[PDB]
């Protein structure tokens, strides 16, 4: 699972197991980066992230791992931060085209399916590298209902009730698979995910951090938006207190 | 991308470009070919490696190629790189007969597309057309002409040269016999058989593994014959009998 | 030039005049104006005769090209679409009408393609300066599902109105019958039209002639 | 299109492929020049005498324009792209300009683009060094040289190709009022400088020269073995009766 | 020879002193890559694909995950390989259909879909800039005349039409089963077609899967318009083998 | 090993570039003092045979009538940048009816920078640094000026500045001897003494150039009777 | 986002070989074999087309093609690059007949498609084709058997073999084999150099036959081919 | 070593060293500061000279008349980034007749400066830089660094030895936001002196100011027009 003689400086090239490991190596970039994980309920989805902060000068809000996509489509991200932010304007670019060719709200698979070609088009050639994120897209809408979709550096797109990325991903994931989301409220669910993150969070290793939090559902009518801070604060709260026992 | 790139317009240390020399080494190892220059026309010999019993001979030659109603060549090196060269000469050709309503002279013909192979050298990261050509012909300002030309795009003019396999010793032998001023398309195609017959691996020489053409100026139009086997190994049987002739003088 | 077509229970008639005149001069009196598009497809052609030439020409190169890759018969949807498409993207600048006709998998289909790409899919169809006389022909004697010499006739009837009846038409008249077994290019059906037996001899002798000037080349 | 780089930096500051270009050059036959007052003359050492080839087709002294001559070492083939360019100049020069060429004009448009092709990509550096001479409007005679680096020069005198040093050298030592106070003297100083590194006979000497509004003139071989007799007279009335 | 390497040919697609292609075959062992097996089997008058369902998370939406996809509501497709390259290729596919159709009037033929997709492969087998796709197409459909069809191509840029084939790891052992089935001569019928693609890949897998693990595709002649079969029916045809 | 051209060293430096500066230090030494009185500039012509026509050697040129600039390093190289200024402050007076200023000049030439690369770029584009350092020394309203620029790109105002092989050794001999307020005599003067100290040839008339520039006068080259006058006071 | 390396992949060694060129001869010469036979009155190619599974449909792919209506093809080597020689083959033969309004005659395709397999071993970022080609056709009253290797060299045939074992297959025809021959003895002799190798037992669909008379070329039907390998008929 | 010439090769470990070589870069340049109030964005930059015959170098451009940059790095980059930002700008007045937003700005110099990051034969900008800026959202310090990524600061620092600067203003934070202009710039030239060793300090000579706020359009500072701030500050001794 290790192979590196000139069969790993190229996304046009093979290794003799078949592998591309150009791929591999920038999925390992995603793995380094801090947690962020998303959950889909029944009437919305949420987004957590674990935004650790390098210096105490550096703002509240600063290098945000949370975007809006589009007014009912928000984005979050893992890995290497400019990459992300390129493939948000990438995903934002997409949204916009196709309102302005179709006259709706683009489904959210679909412009999942859009970036995630376009992300695969960077895992072929000499030319380019592979993007050195992961990213989750979320959407509600009363036609299609909740959705939640993540890709990887590969190009891959799969659909999620639960989904987390970076370095604690498995047990986020464990944490994750306690919930019973499929019946749940978003509003019930930012708690959890404060709660999950702060449990996943290694406060040896990595010293503070902030959280970033995500609605997007029945409760905003449509829009992604943050989470107020009253909410925010609230969950917080709650997380530190779960995080005694 | 810079990992494969071979780099073969570049040059090397001793100031000198790897491909083209290369190129003439598998020039170095293709069918003799030879011109000689006479006073009333100008003839190509070549070595036929397209020699198997189950040929079937469908063109009128194999390394001669016709260029112009005044002009011929013959071809050492990959084929198909000759292919390639011999259609733009053509094409060159009829340009400068479009452009001034009179044949091109031979000079600035092969001049023409020897910038093209010199280009091929100094950009484009290209092989070179490992190919040399020998060039006859005749025009209204220089007579009767042989020329020659390497993958380099370097060209010089010749009163006789050879080129392909062995093509030293064919000079060296070219140096001891010709006749400034005093040759003739008989003597000149005499020169062709004994050259070819020592230079030649394969010994006895039949016509199956030698190609002559000729051209000559008749009644103002310029004439261009490949020569038919029968002639040829009249020529070969002239050359043994006279060689069996100088070796009873002992 | 009048040129018609019409399909039968068995297939497809086509048909067309010869006359090709440079204004109001007959420059041919057997013009050919029925093409090969596919050994199953045929085409008449009225319009610009240059143009007619090269689409149907262009055309069936094509539609060979697909038919060797596909291994199978074109189909005349296919020629249709190509025409059609081909035409609409030079809009109007190429002068071709036309008659699509043929035989397929799906049975016979005849179609009318006018220069600027639009087409119309109809049991029979005229173009030309003659097709008002021709389309006379087929309104008054048309029936659904003829046999093969009833509708020669009708085919050969409109082209003879066209003939008679329009100056952009004359001379010979060409059919081309295509059954889902059968291929007859009758050229020419029949030439209703002769030029009358001279009267004279109006040949000249030798000498006389005056001449300035000869020369003699002797070839090989 | 091809683009890459193909000359660079080396971490001692040096442009190797130009540098690779000048060795080019440095085999080259060996050419020099020389100004005289009314008379320029250059002359090409090596013409590969095979005597099977046509002198005519391999000479290595060209005219730019009836105005400009040259000479040149290194890549033959790169000599006739560069040439034919700045014929071509030569010409735009009087389109663009009632007025003809001068000497140090073509010689920048030359070096420039060698230097061009020292800096672009996908390219690669011509092998060749040229001995430009001419005579411009108001009579002066000039006599100037390019590099593969694009730097060029006037001189009074210079040689290019093998065995540069030795006959620089010569020239340095020779050079003279007096020697070149004539035409027949200062083509004599080129046959002799020559002499210094060719393989001594005179069959393998080519020899041109220009003249005020005249024509560029190139001396047949009976003319040269002339000034060589004359040559080797003076090398033995002044040089035999002495030593 | 016989494994000799020079130069580059380990890493871009150019030929080994043997006249090898070694990227091409990194790309065949990149199909393996997935753990996964598919199955595709022609019958008289249907055809049928059936593919491992592997999906280990209850944190997906099974909904999202299959390896069956619509080329054209009468061309369906299996998928092999590396998943991103797959979808690729599917969309490539699919512009190749609805293209073919705008330009000629009628629904492209499986025979050529397959044709064109392979060809465009030979390109990337053929230059340097790009490698092969770890990926591998299996096409069902209905023709007008040749009746039901199944073809696949290769990242080498081979296609071929086939009465059985598949992909993936248990590809070989697949092949082996399916073609001692096929000499027996039995009434290739819908159920028959079926039970013998699900009863191969258990088998060379052994398994008895769950309606929930595996994936069914499917053409008939009577219906041409590729269905992708409910859980409720793959179950309905798993229970009917545990009667023989 | 081949690397890219524009790659990146551990330190955090473009390779070409440091190599450029490194082939700066084989270029012919050049000298520039700035005065309330005008800016001179001086330079070896490094005659390499007496065959060689001295004249011919122009290592310091006009880029306008009140802006000269000399050159050490690649000539070849420099040759293309001091037409590309010429043309810019041509082009600034058809616009603006107004000369330049010295540092707009300067800054405009320092943007022919890293404009250097591989892919990604036009067929005609530059495939590595230029190895030349300038001195632009000018008068305009803000007075007499002199700026310094090497293939980094960075250019900057200086008092008194030397370029070349003995850049060291010079740069420190005007240290010694440069105060705001010595004469453009004092400014020449010292130039060519510190010039004759670095040369390994013996200074004379056809061996430098030296140019002035003064508020008063436009750019000017000094004759060999101009030269000989002042060598004389050694 | 993609360009193209715009260097030459194929280039001279220092002993003057072109490798990637006789690299690309090594593949073909590990292909399933071909033979082509010029009879007088017409020509024959025939290939191995062995299968390596009963599931692969055999009645799907070909290897003996159609250029024309009177030229075709076969080869040795890589089967995808054979087809994209095909397709451009047939493309080539199209152009001449839009511009001549005349079939093309065989010649001038095997010059047109030799042309386009120099291209791929001088042109940027490309591997030369690893397929011989045979071409068979009928123009100007004259049968033409020809061969196109990967160097973009042709040359005429009377008869030939390539692939697998093309040297005792050569023999085997210099020997076996001469002119005067009717197409119907040239397809014998056909199918008999080639089972001089086809390990095992050559049936009517372990080989494809194809035949060019003055009527057209056209791919023998497995019935024809079963009655002439019931070493009769 | 074979993953580091170029930046499309990332390395076995999740690492492009192409894109933390070019960081390097920013170490490399003389030391800068910039901080805010809550009316007022301040730059302070140390410059640097040659030869003492030499001025020391510009630190301090001016982009609109709202935003000005320090730079930190190879001065091609930085002169690059200051045309695109001074068009962008540009721009935006020319369409919209109102000042571009900084943070919208900063946003555009994210994507510019990513996208060579990713092609073959492209390097990263060699260049850090700080922007000082006033907008609807009042004033505005931000960090571009040459891995693309930008950060909304409260106050930083960024060059050689600029990480003494980092610790004092990481110190006096809380301060910031309730100080005057005076206080402001002499607490940005305080964080900028502890990047010196004992034996230097500020002058009229080597100190660059760049001020902008809600009062005052971007203006640049320097020589005698510096002296008002300095002459002002506590001899701090060792």
């Amino acid at each position: 699972s290790s192979i590196g003689t000139g069969y790993d400086l190229s996304a046009s090239t093979f290794s003799p197991d078949g592998r591309v490991f150009q791929v591999e190596y920038a999925m390992k970039a995603v793995e380094n980066s801090s947690t962020a994980i998303g959950i889909r309920c029944k009437d919305g989805v949420v987004f957590g992230v674990e935004k650790l902060v390098l210096s105490k000068l550096y703002e509240e809000g600063s290098n945000k791992r949370l975007f809006n996509v589009d007014r009912h489509v928000g984005m979050a991200v893992a890995g290497l931060l400019a990459d992300a932010r390129s493939l948000a304007d990438i995903a934002r670019e997409e949204a916009s085209n196709f309102r302005s060719n179709f006259g709706y709200n683009i489904p959210l698979k679909h412009l999942a399916d859009r970036v995630a070609m376009y992300v695969h088009a960077y895992t072929l050639y000499s030319a380019v590298r592979p993007f050195g994120c992961s990213f989750m897209l979320g959407s509600y809408s009363v036609n299609d209902g909740a959705q939640l979709y993540m890709i990887d550096p590969s190009g891959v797109s799969y659909g999620y009730w639960g989904c987390a990325i970076g370095k604690a991903r498995q047990a986020a994931k464990t944490e994750i698979e306690k919930l019973q989301m499929k019946e749940m409220t978003c509003r019930d669910i930012v708690k959890e995910v404060a709660k999950i993150i702060y449990i996943v969070h290694d406060e040896v290793k990595d010293k503070a951090f902030e959280l970033e939090l995500s609605w997007v559902g029945e409760l905003t009518n449509g829009r992604h938006e943050i989470v107020p801070k009253d909410i925010r604060e609230e969950a917080e709260k709650y997380a530190k207190e779960s995080l005694k026992e | 991308s810079r990992r494969y790139d071979s780099r073969t317009t570049i040059f090397s240390p001793e100031g000198r470009l790897y491909q083209v020399e290369y190129a003439m080494e598998a020039i170095g190892h293709a069918g003799t070919c030879l011109g000689i220059l006479a006073n009333d026309g100008v003839l190509l010999a070549a070595e036929r490696r397209n020699i198997h019993k189950l040929l079937d001979e469908v063109f009128f030659s194999e390394k001669i190629y016709k260029l112009n109603e005044d002009m011929a060549c013959s071809v050492a090196g990959i084929t198909s790189d000759a292919n390639v060269l011999t259609n733009e000469l053509r094409l060159i050709a009829q340009r400068y007969l479009l452009q001034y309503q009179e044949p091109i002279p031979c000079e600035q013909l092969v001049t023409a597309l020897c910038d093209i192979k010199q280009a091929y050298t100094q950009f484009g990261g290209k092989r070179p057309f490992g190919v040399s050509l020998l060039y006859i012909g005749w025009d209204k300002h220089y007579g009767f002409q042989l020329y020659q030309s390497d993958p380099s795009g370097n060209y010089g003019g010749w009163k006789a040269t050879c080129i392909g396999n062995n093509s030293a010793a064919a000079v060296s032998m070219l140096k001891q016999d010709y006749k400034e001023g005093e040759m003739t398309l008989k003597s000149a195609l005499a020169l062709a058989i004994k050259v070819l017959n020592k230079t030649m691996d394969v010994s006895k020489l039949s016509a199956e593994k030698v190609e002559i053409a000729t051209l000559t100026r008749e009644n103002g139009k310029t004439v261009i014959r490949v020569l038919k086997q029968k002639e040829v190994e009249q020529l070969i049987k002239k050359h043994e009998e006279e060689e069996a002739k100088a070796e009873r003088e002992k | 030039t009048t040129i018609a077509g019409v399909v039968y229970k068995d297939g497809i008639v086509l048909g067309a005049d010869t006359r090709a005149t440079e204004g109001m001069v007959v420059a041919d009196k057997n013009c050919s104006k029925i093409h090969f598009i596919s050994p199953n497809i045929y085409c008449c052609g009225a319009g610009t005769a240059a143009d007619t030439d090269m689409t149907t020409q262009l055309i069936s190169s094509n539609l060979e090209l697909h038919s060797l890759s596909t291994g199978r018969l074109p189909r005349v949807v296919t020629a249709n679409r190509m025409l059609k498409q081909m035409l609409f993207r030079y809009q109007g600048y190429i002068g071709a009408a036309l008659v699509l006709g043929g035989v397929d998998v799906t049975g016979p289909h005849l179609y009318s393609i006018y220069p600027h790409g639009s087409t119309d899919k109809l049991p029979y169809v005229t173009m030309g300066s003659g097709s008002l006389a021709a389309m006379a022909v087929f309104e008054d004697k048309f029936r659904p599902d003829m046999e093969e010499e009833e509708a020669k006739n009708l085919v050969s009837e409109a082209i003879a109105a066209g003939i008679f009846n329009d100056l952009g038409s004359g001379s010979n008249i060409d059919l081309c019958v295509i059954s889902k077994n059968k291929l007859d290019f009758l050229r020419p059906y029949t030439v209703p039209n002769k030029k009358g037996t001279r009267l004279g001899r109006y040949r000249c002798e030798k000498g006389t002639t005056a001449v300035l000037t000869e020369k003699i080349t002797p070839l090989e | 299109s091809y683009d890459r780089a193909i000359t660079v930096f080396s971490p001692d500051g040096h442009l190797f492929q130009v540098e690779y270009a000048q060795e080019a050059v440095k085999k080259g036959s060996t050419a020099v020049g020389v100004r005289g007052r009314d008379i320029v003359v250059l002359g090409v050492e090596k013409k590969s005498v095979a005597k099977l080839q046509d002198e005519r087709t391999v000479r290595k002294i060209c005219a730019l324009d009836d105005n400009v001559c040259m000479a040149f070492a290194g890549l033959t083939a790169d000599a006739r792209i560069v040439i034919n360019r700045a014929r071509v100049e030569c010409q735009s020069h009087r389109l663009t300009v009632e007025d003809p060429v001068t000497v140090e004009y073509i010689t920048r448009y030359i070096a420039s683009l060698k230097q061009r092709y020292t800096q672009s990509n996908g390219r690669r550096p011509f092998g060749i060094s040229a001995l430009i001479v001419g005579f411009d409007f108001d009579g002066t005679p000039r006599l100037y040289q390019t590099d593969p680096s694009g730097t060029y020069h006037a001189w009074k005198a210079n040689a290019i190709g093998r065995g540069a040093k030795s006959v620089r050298e010569f020239l340095e030592k020779n050079y003279t009022d007096e020697a070149i106070e004539t035409d027949d003297l200062t083509i004599k100083l080129v046959i002799k400088a020559l002499l210094e590194v060719v393989q001594s006979g005179g069959k393998n000497i080519e020899l041109a020269v220009m003249r005020r509004d005249q024509s560029l003139k190139i001396l047949n071989p009976e003319e040269i073995e002339k000034y060589v007799a004359e040559i080797e007279k003076e090398k033995e009335e002044n040089e035999k009766k002495k030593q | 020879s016989r494994g000799s390497s020079a130069g580059f040919d380990r890493h871009i697609t150019i030929f080994s002193p043997e006249g090898r292609l070694y990227q091409v075959e990194y790309a065949f062992k990149a199909i393996n890559q997935g753990g996964l097996t598919s199955v595709a089997v022609r019958g008289k008058d249907c055809a049928v694909i059936v593919t491992q369902k592997k999906v280990p998370d209850k944190l997906l939406d099974s909904s999202t995950v299959t390896h069956l996809f619509k080329i054209t509501e009468n061309i369906g497709c299996v998928m092999t390989g590396m998943t991103a390259d797959s979808r690729s290729q599917v969309q490539r596919a699919r512009y190749e259909a609805a293209n073919w159709k705008y330009k000629y009037g009628y629904e492209i033929p499986v025979d050529m879909l397959c044709k064109r997709i392979a060809d465009i492969s030979q390109v990337y087998t053929q230059n340097a800039e790009m490698r092969p796709l770890g990926c591998c197409m299996i096409l069902i459909g209905i023709d007008e005349e040749q009746g039901p069809q199944v073809y696949k191509c290769d990242p080498a840029g081979y296609y071929c039409g086939f009465k059985a084939t598949a992909a993936g790891v248990k590809q070989t052992e697949s092949t082996s089963f399916l073609e001692k089935k096929v000499k027996k001569k039995f009434d290739w019928t819908f159920e028959q077609t079926v039970e013998t693609a699900i009863t191969c890949l258990s088998t060379v897998l052994s398994i008895d899967f769950k309606p929930s693990e595996i994936e069914v595709g499917v053409v008939t002649v009577e219906n041409p318009k590729f269905r992708i079969l409910t859980e409720a029916e793959i179950d309905a045809h798993l229970v009917a083998l545990a009667e023989r | 090993y081949d690397r890219g051209v524009n790659t990146f060293s551990p330190e955090g430096r473009l390779f070409q570039v440091e190599y450029a500066i490194e082939a700066i230090k084989l270029g012919s030494t050049a000298i520039g003092i700035q005065t309330s009185e005008g800016v001179c500039l001086a330079v070896e012509k490094r005659i390499t045979s007496p065959l060689m026509e001295p004249s011919s050697i122009e290592k310091i040129v006009e880029i306008d009538a009140h802006i000269g600039c000399a050159m050490s390093g690649l000539i070849a190289d420099a040759k293309t940048l001091i037409d590309k200024a010429r043309v810019e402050t041509q082009n600034h007076w058809f616009t603006y009816n107004e000369t330049m200023t010295v540092e707009s000049v300067t800054q405009a030439v320092s943007n022919l920078a890293l404009q250097f690369g591989e892919e990604d770029a036009d067929p005609g584009a530059m495939s590595r640094p230029f190895g030349v350092a300038l001195l632009f020394g000018g008068v305009d309203e803000k007075g007499p000026q002199l700026f310094h620029m090497d293939p980094s790109g960075t250019f900057v105002q200086c008092d008194a500045r030397a370029i070349g092989s003995a850049s060291e050794g010079a740069q420190s001999s005007l240290q010694e001897v440069y105060h705001k307020s010595m004469t453009l005599k004092e400014a020449i003067k010292s130039s060519l003494i510190i010039l004759k100290q670095v040369m390994e040839e013996k200074l004379n008339a056809t061996n430098i150039e030296l140019a002035t520039v003064q508020p008063g006068q436009n750019f000017h080259m000094f004759t060999k009777e101009e030269l000989e006058e002042v060598i004389k006071d050694i | 986002a993609e360009r193209g390396y715009s260097f030459s992949l194929t280039t001279f060694s220092p002993s003057g070989k072109l490798v990637q060129i006789e690299y690309a001869l090594a593949a073909v010469a590990g292909g399933a074999p071909s033979v082509g036979i010029k009879a007088a009155n017409g020509v024959v190619l025939a290939t191995e087309k062995k299968q390596k599974s009963i599931l692969y449909d055999e009645r799907s792919v070909h290897k003996v093609e159609p250029i024309t209506k009177h030229i075709g093809l076969v080869y040795s080597g890589m089967g995808p690059d054979y087809r994209v020689l095909v397709h451009r083959a047939r493309k080539l033969a199209q152009q001449y007949y839009l511009v001549y309004q005349e079939p093309i005659p065989t010649a001038q395709l095997v010059q047109r498609v030799a042309s386009v397999m120099q291209e791929y071993t001088q042109s940027g970022g490309v591997r030369p084709f690893g397929v011989s080609l045979l071409i068979c056709g009928w123009n100007e009253g004259r049968p033409y058997l020809f061969q196109s290797d990967p160097s973009g060299a042709y040359f005429a045939w009377k008869a030939t073999a390539m692939g697998k074992n093309y040297v005792n297959g050569k023999t085997f025809l210099e020997k076996r084999y001469n002119e005067d021959l009717e197409l119907e003895d040239a397809i014998h002799t056909a199918i008999l150099t080639l089972k001089e190798s086809f390990e095992g037992q050559m049936t009517e669909d372990n080989i494809e036959v194809g035949i060019c008379n003055e009527a057209g070329f056209r791919r023998l039907t497995p019935t024809e081919v079963k009655d002439y390998l019931a070493a009769i008929a | 070593n074979q993953y580091d010439n170029d930046v499309t090769v990332w390395s076995p470990q999740g690492r492009i060293h192409q894109i933390e070589y070019a960081m390097e870069a920013v170490k490399q340049g003389s030391a800068t500061v910039g901080l805010k109030s809550k009316t007022h964005a301040v730059l302070v930059a140390l410059k640097r000279a040659q030869s003492e015959l030499a001025a020391h170098q510009k630190k301090i451009l001016h982009v609109d008349n709202h935003i000005g940059i320090s730079i930190a790095g190879l001065t091609a980059d930085a002169r690059l980034l200051c045309n695109f930002m001074r068009q962008e700008c540009l721009d935006s007045r020319f369409v919209f007749d109102r000042p571009l937003p900084v943070s919208r700005l900063v946003s555009l110099i994210g994507s510019k400066t990513q996208i060579p990051t990713q092609r073959y034969g492209r390097r990263p900008y060699g260049v850090g830089l700080l922007i000082a800026g006033y907008d609807d959202m009042g004033p505005h310090i931000f960090q571009t660094c040459p891995s693309a990524n930008y950060f909304d600061c409260r106050a930083m620092s960024i060059g050689a030895r600029s990480q003494s600067a980092r610790t004092y203003l990481e110190r006096h934070m809380s301060e910031f936001m309730e100080c005057n202009l005076n206080e402001l710039v002499k607490h940005g030239l305080r964080a900028l002196r502890e990047t010196l060793p004992a034996e230097q300090d500020l002058t009229t000579k080597n100190v660059s100011i760049g001020i902008v706020g809600k009062d005052l359009e971007f203006t640049i500072y320097d020589d005698d027009d510096v002296s008002p701030f300095l002459e002002g500050l506590e001899e701090r001794p060792q």
